[PDB]
């Protein structure tokens, strides 16, 4: 079904799973027309795919040319959405291939599950959870990667840089989905509490600086810090 | 005309007679049914007035045998039988009728009731529903189970109406699966009408007959069936137009026959809004929507 903390270890119970979420497939910029109309531009976006247990992201990059002659078009993106889900799957050795999938969005279940029906064991599910995943493209080398592209695309990549070799997978999922957050809700202030101390540089092979224990422990008080601070700015608490 | 006798009635009992009903008393001296109709289907049907368990009855055609009803005590319920004794049938019922013991079936001669309930309707294809070959009558009640209903259960006593379901490899093409999905014209035209049914008054055969299973014996599986076939035409964008003006009158007098007091649980609030107002069909059923507004207006 879909999931809560009445299981916090079900979502996370022993089995390949990946979390699929589509915000950021269909992107648009919205302007003003010579005569006074409005009207839509698309912009590259991507498919955010993501094992929790092992930290592979599977982006796949949306290159505005698939919208090219089309109507409907954020219908359209949940359905191309479930196609290529289901392509990649097809493509992976059945031993590597998920036994469950989990939509962000509720909205994706059926094109989903109309796409899986030759995977009758393959578990299609929505979450209750409020996952920060919309906040990819604040990644600088993700952005980068989405934007430069002129045409479809598959990029691999892991979003815990090296960290299981100190932390296990729930800390790792715990730290990531706070970094998303604090870059969702204040994008600035965010990048600048990971970027302001020049001597921790992110690697060429990470898209995270290379905090040590002690500094991460501070990195997610200041996060935890620059949530609730907005949070008071929001609500004038 | 034709007639169904009874040897008797030693329970109280309501019988129907397709739209018709009527009450006996125990043991009163009631022996059947006159006066009905050449030239279609029928069905009699029964609730015992100490049990209201078990609504059940016969669909039969007077044209395909001599069918009279008898009450059997051990099995605790009135029985369809065939006499093939023609000239002992005719004797009885002579008596019967000499005796006036026989209640006329009530048909008033405007209407057209049963008819517009029952034009596809094929005894033939009713079998092949209910499937129990050793007789040319077939036995419903309130409690069968679909096929469909048996996948998700003692498969000789079921109903064996067409499978339909929207999220099936058979509804959908590979590789045409938001087209499939959104618009069901593949599954309609190509499955169901050219594949399965042959053409368009086998399916709408089976869509009466289920629709007549669900209000005669309160058969859930049979209001399934109904609105899953009504769906899968509305929610086509082609459709011929034979089909739907003639869908619209074939659902205009389900409605009008539907007794008011069922319509909550006989009514799928879902399936009709949808159909009406939201499908591609929204605009061509015309007379459908308008009994419909005029009469449930609270399911709208
Ligand atoms: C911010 C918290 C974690 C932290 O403050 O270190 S949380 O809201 O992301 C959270 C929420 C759900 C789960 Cl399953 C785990 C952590
Ligand atoms: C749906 C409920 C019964 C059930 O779920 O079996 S009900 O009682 O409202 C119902 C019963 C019979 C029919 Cl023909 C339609 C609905």
């Amino acid at each position: 079904g879909a999931m809560n903390s009445s299981n916090y270890a079900e979502l996370f119970n022993n089995d390949i799973k990946l979390f699929v979420d589509d915000t950021n497939v269909y992107r648009v910029t919205v302007h003003k027309t010579f005569e006074g109309n409005v009207a839509t531009k698309a912009i590259n976006g991507c498919i955010f795919t993501l094992n929790p247990k092992t930290g592979h992201l599977f982006l796949k990059i949306i290159h505005t040319s698939v919208w090219a002659g089309q109507k409907r078009l954020s219908q359209l993106a949940k359905w191309k959405t479930a196609e290529e889900v289901s392509a990649l799957v097809r493509s992976l050795p059945k031993e590597e291939q998920p036994k469950q999938i989990i939509v962000t969005r509720k909205a994706m279940l059926d094109p989903l599950e109309v796409h899986m029906l030759d995977f009758p064991n393959i578990a299609i599910r929505p979450t209750e959870l409020r996952l920060p995943f919309s906040a990819a493209m604040s990644i600088d080398k993700l952005s980068d990667v989405v934007m430069k592209a002129t045409e479809p695309q598959m990029v691999l990549f892991n979003i815990y840089d090296d960290w299981l070799d100190r932390i296990s997978s729930y800390t790792a999922f715990s730290r990531l989905t706070l970094l998303l957050r604090a870059l969702k809700t204040n994008e600035e202030s965010a990048k600048m509490i990971l970027l302001s101390d020049p001597t921790i540089t992110i690697k060429s092979y990470h898209l995270w600086p290379s905090f040590t224990d002690e500094q991460w422990i501070t990195i997610e008080s200041q996060m935890r810090d620059l949530i609730l601070t907005e949070y008071g700015r929001k609500y004038n608490v | 005309m034709n007639t169904v006798p009874f040897t008797s009635a030693p329970i109280e009992v309501t019988i129907g007679i397709d739209q018709y009903s009527f009450n006996v008393k125990e043991n009163q001296p009631f022996h059947g049914i006159k006066d009905i109709p050449i030239g279609h289907v029928h069905v009699i049907h029964f609730q015992h007035a100490d049990n209201s368990s078990m609504r059940y009855g016969y669909w039969f055609d007077c044209r395909m045998g001599n069918f009279y009803i008898q009450y059997d005590p051990k099995d605790g319920l009135y029985k369809m039988m065939e006499e093939r004794d023609g000239a002992k049938f005719e004797n009885i019922v002579h008596n019967f009728k000499e005796r006036q013991m026989m209640v006329s079936y009530p048909k008033i001669d405007e209407d057209d009731t049963w008819y517009n309930l029952t034009e596809f309707v094929q005894m033939d294809k009713i079998r092949k529903i209910v499937r129990k070959d050793e007789n040319q009558f077939s036995y419903v009640d309130s409690s069968m189970t679909t096929v469909q209903e048996n996948e998700l259960s003692d498969p000789a006593h079921s109903l064996n109406y067409t499978v339909i379901n929207f999220k099936s490899r058979e509804a959908i093409r590979p590789g045409h699966e938001m087209e499939d999905f959104l618009d069901k014209s593949y599954y309609l035209n190509t499955v169901m009408l050219q594949g399965i049914f042959k053409n368009s008054s086998n399916y709408f055969g089976e869509l009466q007959f289920a629709f007549l299973n669900a209000m005669f014996f309160g058969n859930y599986g049979s209001s399934l069936q109904w609105h899953a076939m009504i769906e899968l035409i509305c929610s086509s964008a082609t459709v011929p137009k034979h089909m739907l003006d003639k869908l619209d009158e074939i659902l205009y007098y389900q409605i009008k026959t539907l007794p008011e007091q069922y319509s909550d649980i006989l009514l799928n609030e879902r399936v009709w809004n949808i159909c009406l107002y939201s499908s591609f069909q929204k605009n061509s059923l015309h007379n459908t929507e308008k009994i419909m507004e005029n009469k449930y207006p609270e399911l709208l």
